Parts: C-alpha cells; structure tokens; sequence
C-alpha cells in the first residue's frame, strides 16, 4: 500500500490491521483456522526495515 | 487456578487443579447384522458416550491404510446406525465399512468392519411357498412348459 | 421435503424417485434354488405329467 | 446499538450494527437411490447447516 504520512509532530505510530475472516471451510462442516502472516515496515532511508 | 480474596482485595494463594477435555474414543466393536442386499451395523464403544455419534464410510474393496479413508471412499452419514441397503450392494461380496466416533470436540480414528449381505438360502425362499404359479416364468419357460 | 428448525421452515422442493426398474440381479441369486415347493400347485400338476 | 458510559454514568455517541436471523435455505439437491419396494432419499443443501 505505503502512504507516506511525512507528518510533523509525531512520537509514535500505531497500525491498524486485520483480518475480513479467517474461517478454512471443508466439505460439509468443521471449519479451521487459517493462520495468516503479515508484515509492517518502515522507509528506514533505502531499506525497507 | 482458584487464589481467595478478602474484602480489602488482597488475593490469597493459589490452589491449582488440570482436567482435559479429548476427543471420543473409537468404537469397540461393531455388531454386522446382514440383510436382504443390505447391511445394518450397529456400533458399540467401550463406555456409553451421550455425546458422540458414527460417522460411516464404505468401501466395496479393502484399503489397507487408514488415512485415505476421506479420499479413497464414499461419505454415508453420521448416526448411531447404518443401513446400508443399494441395488449395487450384492450378497457374496464382503464389504468394508470405516467408521468412526464423531462429536462437536473431535474426531477418532477410524474402525474397520468387514461385512457380508444374507446367504441368500431357503429362508429368503420359503415366503415364495407354492407361489410361481403362472406369469412370473420367463417366455421361453412357457412354451417349453406348454408342450 | 423442506428445511426444519427451530426458527422457522423452507419452502418445499420436489423430487421424483422410481423403485428399482425389477433387474436379474434380484433373481441372480436366486440361481438353482426354487425348485419343489414355491411353485403353485397347477404348474405342480403340469410338471409332473 | 452500543453506547460507553464513563464512571459518571455519561453515556457516549451510539455505534449501530445490523444482522439477521432467517429461515433455513431450501435443499439444493436430492440423491433418490431406489431399492426394493423402497426409496432412500437423501437431501443436501447448498451449504451445510
């Protein structure tokens, strides 16, 4: 996505992430957990830390 | 873990205690009572469980794995019994029914039953006593009969 | 048949079934076994002449 | 509709959401397996309930 927030005043940053759902349906029933990974990253000059 | 508390909010020490909640065991035994190109099987576990019921899968011929089980046969149904009654399903034949304990906690592993259909004998054969009279012989059977 | 719980019931669905179409099968078992006393009594009498 | 309320016993601005509870849905299809004299009918339903 990025965003470039170059604000002024800040100290600190928080994300707001998620998941829309995370259910693993099979045949029939008994969904499952699906385990997803995700990742946040800042400029950090150059490399993407 | 149960710590008490009194009325100034100060906690006590703990007292701890573990229980474990498992998935149902598999079946002890399975009662095959055959029929008319049909099967009944009646499952029965070591200890009653209220709370479980029988998931069947059929097999015409014998896998020797238990984990293709899902893949490798057809889904029957969850119950406490199965009748397996199919114009397919022929006496003389052994059949081969996986099943399996099934609750809203877990599932077991899966329990084989090899069955057969009735022999097929004068007890199926009796009801007909004096009853072929007339019609229910095939053509060539009449005119060969006729003569 | 239509849907049924606790909340309320579906509108119904038809489906037409025929019983088995009377194949051999049933009678392939049969093989060699009605012979002396199934049959009725006038084909009795007109095999025994 | 949930409102937070402080140690005052002030209510705040009320967040709304909407969901439903519906009949079951009609079955989708029906497996008729003939049999002797007999007919098994089997139901299944687009998804599993």
């Amino acid at each position: 996505i990025t965003r470039t927030i170059t604000s002024a005043n800040i100290d600190r940053l928080r994300f707001t992430f998620g998941v829309q759902a995370l259910v693993e349906t099979t045949s029939k029933g008994d969904r499952n957990p699906s385990e997803v990974r995700l990742l946040v990253q800042i400029q950090r000059n150059g490399g993407w830390v | 873990t149960v710590r008490a508390v009194n009325a100034w909010g100060q906690q006590g020490d703990p007292a701890s205690v573990s229980f474990r909640i498992a998935a149902p065991a598999a079946p002890s035994r399975i009662e095959l009572t055959p029929g008319y190109f049909q099967i009944t099987a009646t499952p029965h576990l070591a200890v009653y469980d209220p709370t479980v019921q029988f998931e069947f899968w059929f097999s015409e011929k014998q896998i020797a794995d238990i984990r293709q089980v899902e893949t490798s046969t057809r889904y029957l149904g969850t119950a406490l019994y199965w009748i397996a009654a199919s114009i397919n399903i022929k006496p003389g034949h052994d059949y081969y029914f996986y099943i399996r304990s099934v609750n809203t906690v877990g599932k077991s592993a899966f329990v084989e039953a090899v069955g057969r259909a009735s022999d097929d004998a004068e007890g199926y054969l009796d009801f007909f006593k004096g009853k072929i009279t007339e019609s229910h012989l095939g053509k060539e059977l009449l005119e060969k009969v006729e003569l």
